[PDB]
């Protein structure tokens, strides 16, 4: 789970790139240091606010999951299993599998949110503070905001 | 001597990765216009 | 007041549903675990610093003094 969710943060923080990669095309030898760090340092922070955000979120989903665990109380007390189980070792592990499933869910809601709201602001920066401003810089100041921004949003303690 | 001298600029964007540039780019996401409504739709089925 | 002698229980306790706060005391011999329920206030006494993490660790995701 660690990998997965270090290897999602970097290919989110990437992505960027990927788009910034052949639309401009400007000494991508001496600019892919550049690229590198910003990924890395965006990673890191969209890392600490997806942290913030699922350990603050979590307390909203512990009762948003309680009608599937009733689904999955109805099919496992269903069987004539569950006559002569634990009794109690099925409320275990259904908790287990749902409170799986909904770190799981939770932690795509909240990266696909911090990748949506990502590209809302950056293509109206360069569209409009290119004007007084070189545009490279002028990217460079977009993203690093928008990094500053999404870690920020997760715990908000202003 | 005669020229004419306008200050016209435009931008075409990266064909690949206007009109093929903002599309190619708004498409380049694929998985967060689909997991999110996907997740969405899993938990209605559950529910509904 | 209640005094709870075993990590289980405790355990068990802070995952009832009228449970609504448990707060941790740390007192120079040993460390507090006092979970608010309904009727009674459950205090469990740990004086291993380590095992005290560890059972702070484990608790259900739903304050210090």
């Amino acid at each position: 789970s660690s990998a997965l969710f270090f290897g999602n943060a970097f290919i989110v923080s990437a992505i960027p790139i990927w788009l910034y990669w052949r639309i401009w095309h400007m000494d991508l030898i001496q600019s892919a240091v550049l690229y590198s760090v910003m990924t890395l340092v965006s990673t890191y922070l969209v890392a600490f606010a997806y942290k913030n955000v699922k350990f603050v979120l979590k307390h909203k989903v512990a009762q948003k999951r309680e009608d599937a665990v009733s689904k999955e109380v109805t099919r496992k007390l269903s069987e004539a299993d569950n006559r002569k189980m634990s009794r109690k070792e099925k409320d275990e592990r259904i908790l287990w599998k749902k409170n799986e499933v909904a770190d799981y869910e939770a932690t795509t809601f909240s990266i696909f949110y911090n990748n949506t709201l990502f590209l809302v602001l950056v293509i109206v920066a360069s569209f409009f503070i290119l004007k007084n401003f070189n545009p490279t810089v002028n990217y460079i100041l977009s993203i690093s905001a928008s990094s500053g921004l999404i870690a920020l949003l997760s715990t908000g303690s202003k | 001597i005669g020229f004419t001298s306008a200050p016209g600029q435009g931008g075409i964007l990266a064909q690949r990765e206007h009109f093929l540039d903002w599309a190619a780019f708004g498409v380049m996401t694929l998985p967060s216009i689909g997991v999110p409504l996907l997740l969405w739709y899993s938990s209605k089925r559950k529910y509904d | 007041p209640r005094k709870i002698e075993e990590i289980k229980d405790f355990l068990l306790t802070a995952r009832r549903k009228d449970a609504k706060s448990v707060k941790i005391k740390k007192n120079k011999d040993n460390v507090k675990f006092k979970v608010r329920c309904s009727r009674y206030l459950y205090t469990l006494v740990i004086t291993d610093k380590e095992k005290a993490e560890k059972l702070k660790q484990s608790l259900p995701p739903g304050k210090e003094l």
